[PDB]
DNA sequence: AAAAAAAAAAAAAAAAAAAAAAAAAA
DNA sequence: TTTTTTTTTTTTTTTTTTTTTTTTTT
């Protein structure tokens, strides 16, 4: 037997042969199993044991292992994995399955093999800087998905049969990029016809994708580069055409006759076999964080969620934690939080569908940090799409029709509203936009679907998306002596579809200006860029978050994701008379004096906001406090969009409902 | 056979989900119980996709070895009491039926099938009418009615579970010194609890949930349900029950029901507008106005 | 001398549908 | 001024068929 000290010295003048030796491969497996079983973090809890426990619960087929953990301890194995992926991964999958069969015996009846997904590889390359020295090694490459072939079954253990000797050949592992070539018989001793051994075989899922370089990475004015990526089983359909992705994989080469024929030199083709996939569409928090999905939670994190969810005033802290560095504008923050958490969709007897998402509009003076709030919402949301003004078209926010280059049949392609299904679409400068482009979202805002009838395609899509829009008033500035209908160009059909409207006014006030200036100067002071040091960095970065954020942002992201995924509150016991009276009063005080369209569509927004406030508390039932808070929000959103003449009377008239 | 709800006419996951004993032992009404059930199914070796198939079309190999899988795994989660022996009847090329499933189908047929005095009279007439529907299902010629009863039982158990989770999450059960009160005034589908059998179903769910609770007490429970059309509460008293798997040292003549004498004592002394006319003396119909005072008197009545 | 296997030989193109620009006007 | 109008720009080849005529290969 060998020791971790003995793996340092190498023989055979090649690392692959050194790894594949029988004596070395027995020490490697034992060391990998010890790493899997005995690793503990700072708090003292084994992480891979918990991951294995969750694997069986979720009926998963893959295990995620961080490269930093295996590099910090047993760094020689980390170097071996870095240089020689193919041989290390076969052993590591086997040891992973052996470790898994210590928590779930008889798990082989569910899945027969456990795959390992590597995460947080240190060195990141671009497609432009790939050379021949990276051949047969693990690489990390960012790109943009362009085209996807589709899922087909592929042979796994290939068999052959020869007729004159009737010989059956042993199973062959297919390279997945090179056809199995066999010409010699162990029995026939000569060339013979070979069959595929019809039936009695094992298949795998296979797919192929093309990655172009991201426009941001490409130097301005230069042509992009592309490469081909092969996705095997458990990795199919994860990436979608149009998204931006980061892939960790193995860089390989193969001989192509056409490439040699056209160029005129013995050049080879290259392709990447994908190992790990991470989505980066809309994510600017990629600067930090560890893992393949930063919106996923562990068991202790869920327990912490349920612990902090029962504190009184959780809603106040959640609201205060929205865009902490922006000063004031608490109504905007409340509307943003309500939109982010969202309502509950409904279907009554399978024939009547009711939408459950909140849309927000921000109409305000220039220089009031609306765009920064939109950027914060983009960063925090799980799925987010951004658009602005004249840069969007009718079919750029909807589905488009294209001729498939391969199949040559008319096909549907995605858009901004489809890329943000169960997400958020943000539209900055929503008033500086063509009417034909603006009117394309009428169906998606309410019916949450898209219908296309073009070139023989008659289909209906699904876009369960929420819209937060920012606009400027006529003349660039809001006239408080005029009603709303003469401060904007939008008509009733599009104004009715919005749930919350926030009018932002800039007024002269010495104390307010002094406080805002002090806050902004302190913020600029804070953001100036000037045990293990890598954790000293974390503690210093947490100290700065302590002042202005009641809860950390990374915790809040997982909190929002868990709340949206798991909770579905109901409305069993509530006061119908109060809501009916509020709706009737709001309808009466609109035609008499007002220019804010109120229909039945605004009655349901109160219930949606109540369900959102219930979601904020991780409660399964809506209480009276949440409904009262929703009524107060709706009433304050209507009173503050009036003329200065009647606002004082309307506020007094509507004040009886919001007694608390 | 097993203490599972309609095993041979539904999936395995459904049988484990809608069982009183499993729910009591694992607390499935919240997320932790569901996660524990998923972990159990993962450990046992049955894929989650296979456990959700119909019993007839379930994999033959899994069905053959179900007994060993139960025996070797059920002990870890405290569910070793679900294994028992029963009676199964088969007639030709038709299919097997157990006694438990038959009685649940009959009870489902009893429960649902087919100026306030007339309103109550029509309800009682319909309850009388359901008797012949349950009677017909005992004849071998009428099997479609038995299948209809099975479907009705599944729907009824789903509704009972849905109401019970709402009762348990909002802490509607009030712990008084002498008894525990539960009054259902608001919510959906309160028109199913106008029948005594459905209220007994919900009470059996709640008592089963309370018996396996670590809290050691034997207080009787009171369950009240409103009917808007009649403006009357239907009120039932339920006796406590020992845990199913508990030893025989406490075994005796079971806990006695003392609600009949208390109700008669309160009714005789005061001119309350109560109706004690059912065969079961523990079920009464009290007008809406009299509920809150009457219960107060019960608090001082004693014998509970 | 007599078998089994393996390529050449393509060619072709107008006619229509959808989407984004760069010039016209009530 | 925001409406209508207008040119116009790639969109194309991945497939076929059994003879007929060549090289290998017992
Ligand atoms: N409390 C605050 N109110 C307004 N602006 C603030 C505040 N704190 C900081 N700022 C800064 O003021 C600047 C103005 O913000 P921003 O550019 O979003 O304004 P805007 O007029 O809403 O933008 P746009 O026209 O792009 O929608 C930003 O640099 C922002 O960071
Ligand atoms: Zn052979």
């Amino acid at each position: 037997e060998l020791t971790l000290e003995s793996l340092s010295n190498v023989k055979a003048n090649s690392y692959s042969e050194w790894i594949t030796q029988p004596n070395v491969s027995r020490t490697i497996a034992r060391e990998l199993k010890s790493f899997l079983l005995e690793y503990t973090d700072e708090t003292g809890r084994s992480v891979y044991g918990a991951r294995i426990r969750t694997l069986g619960e979720m009926n998963s087929e893959s295990l995620e292992v961080n490269y930093r953990h295996l590099a910090e301890s047993k760094a020689i194995l980390a170097l071996f994995l870095a240089k020689c992926p193919e041989e290390m991964l076969k052993i590591f999958d086997l040891v992973a399955m052996e470790a898994t069969e210590l928590h779930y015996p008889d798990y082989a009846r569910i899945h027969s093999e456990i795959h390992v997904r590597i995460s947080d590889f240190p060195t990141i390359y671009s497609l432009r800087e790939l050379r021949e020295s990276n051949l047969s090694s693990l690489v990390r490459v960012t790109g943009v998905v362009t085209r996807r072939t589709g899922v087909f079954p592929q042979l796994k253990y290939v068999k052959f049969n020869c007729l004159k000797c009737g010989s059956i050949l042993g199973p062959f592992f297919q390279d997945s990029n090179e056809e199995i070539r066999i010409s010699f018989c162990t029995n026939c001793k000569s060339k013979g016809p070979f069959r595929v051994n019809g039936e009695k075989t094992v298949y795998r899922n296979y797919q192929r994708v093309t990655l172009q370089e991201a426009p941001g990475t490409v130097p301005p004015g230069r042509l992009p580069r592309h490469r081909e990526v092969i996705l095997l089983a458990d990795l199919v359909d994860v990436s979608k055409p149009g998204e931006e992705v980061e892939v960790t994989g193995i860089y390989k080469n193969n001989y192509d006759g056409n490439l040699n024929a056209k160029n005129g030199f013995p050049v080879f083709a290259t392709i990447i076999e994908a190992n790990s996939i991470k989505r980066r569409e809309g994510n600017t928090a990629n600067e930090g964080e560890e893992g393949l999905d930063v919106f996923s939670w562990t068991e202790e994190e869920e327990r912490e969620f349920r612990k902090i969810s029962r504190d009184r005033g959780i809603i106040d802290k959640i609201i205060s934690s929205m865009a902490p560095s922006i000063y004031g504008h608490r109504d905007i923050k409340t509307a943003v939080a309500c939109s982010l958490f969202g309502g509950v969709p409904k279907n009554v007897n399978g024939k009547h569908s009711i939408r459950g998402d909140i849309n927000v509009l921000l109409l305000g003076d220039p220089g009031t940090a609306k765009s920064q709030i939109l950027k914060y919402v983009e960063k925090t949301a799980h799925r987010a799409v951004f658009a602005t003004g004249q840069g969007a078209s009718a079919v750029g926010l909807t589905a488009s029709v294209r001729k498939d280059p391969i199949t040559k049949e008319w096909t549907l392609e995605g858009g901004a509203l489809v890329l943000a299904d169960k997400g958020v679409c943000l539209i900055d400068e929503f008033d500086k936009m063509n009417d034909q482009d603006r009117t394309s979202i009428h169906e998606a805002m309410e019916q949450q679907s898209i219908s296309i009838s073009k070139a023989g395609i008659v289909t209906t899509l699904q876009a369960r998306c929420s819209i937060i829009a920012a606009a400027n008033p006529n003349g660039g500035r809001y006239n408080s002596t005029l009603p709303l209908a003469q401060n904007v160009s939008l008509t009733e059909p599009i104004l009715s579809r919005f749930d919350i409207l926030c009018v932002v006014r800039d007024l002269v006030d010495e104390e307010a200006d002094e406080r805002l200036a002090t806050f902004v100067v302190d913020s600029h002071v804070r953001s100036h860029p000037e045990l293990n040091a890598r954790q000293r960095r974390l503690q210093r970065q947490r100290k700065k978050e302590e002042e202005i954020s009641p809860i950390p942002q990374e915790l809040l992201m997982k909190y929002i994701h868990y709340a949206r995924t798991k909770i579905y509150p109901k409305l069993h016991q509530m006061d119908m008379d109060k809501v009916s009276r509020v709706y009737a009063d709001l309808r009466r005080e609109s035609i008499s004096t007002g220019s804010f369209p109120i229909t039945v569509r605004h009655l349901e927004s109160i219930l949606r906001i109540a369900e959102s406030f219930a979601k904020m508390r991780l409660s399964e039932f809506v209480s009276s406090y949440d409904l009262d808070r929703a009524i107060k929000v709706v009433v304050d959103s209507f009173v503050d969009a009036q003329k200065v003449s009647v606002r004082r009377q309307l506020r007094r008239s509507f004040a009886i409902y919001t007694l608390g | 056979d097993y203490y599972l709800f309609l095993l041979r006419h539904s999936s395995l996951y459904d049988s484990f989900y809608y069982s009183n004993y499993v729910n009591a032992k694992l607390s499935l009404w919240n997320e932790n119980g569901k996660k524990r059930l998923h972990k159990m199914f993962a450990r046992m070796g049955i894929p989650l996709s296979t456990a959700q198939e119909t019993w007839l079309y379930m994999d033959h190999s899994i069905k053959r070895e179900l007994g060993i899988i139960f025996d070797k795994n059920l002990d870890r989660y405290g569910l070793q009491d679900i294994i028992r022996d029963g009676f199964v009847r088969t007639l030709g090329y038709r299919g097997s039926i157990s006694a438990s499933e038959f009685v649940e189908a009959l009870t489902a047929l009893l429960e649902v099938g087919n100026n306030s005095a007339q309103k109550l009279t029509n309800l009682r007439k319909r309850w009388v009418s359901n008797f012949w529907l349950s009677w017909d299902a005992l004849d071998d010629r009428k099997v479609e009615l038995l299948n209809r009863g099975i479907q009705l039982a599944q729907d009824l158990q789903r509704a009972i579970f849905n109401t019970g989770v709402a009762i348990l999450e909002k802490k509607l059960i009030k712990h008084l010194r002498i008894y525990r009160l539960c009054v259902l005034q608001d919510g959906p589908d309160l028109d199913l609890y106008r029948n005594p059998l459905t209220l007994l179903r919900l009470g059996n769910w709640l008592i089963e949930c309370c018996a396996e609770s670590e809290d050691k007490q034997l207080l009787p429970m009171v369950l009240a349900s409103i009917d808007e059309n009649t403006d009357t509460y239907l009120v039932a008293g339920l006796t406590p029950r020992y845990p199913r798997g508990l030893d025989t040292i406490h075994t005796k003549k079971p806990i006695l029901n003392n609600f009949s004498m208390a109700f008669q004592q309160i009714t005789a002394e005061t001119d309350a507008k109560v109706r004690i006319d059912n065969f079961e003396s523990s079920i009464i119909e009290i007008r809406r106005e009299d509920l809150s005072p009457f219960l107060e008197k019960l608090t001082l009545s004693g014998l509970l």
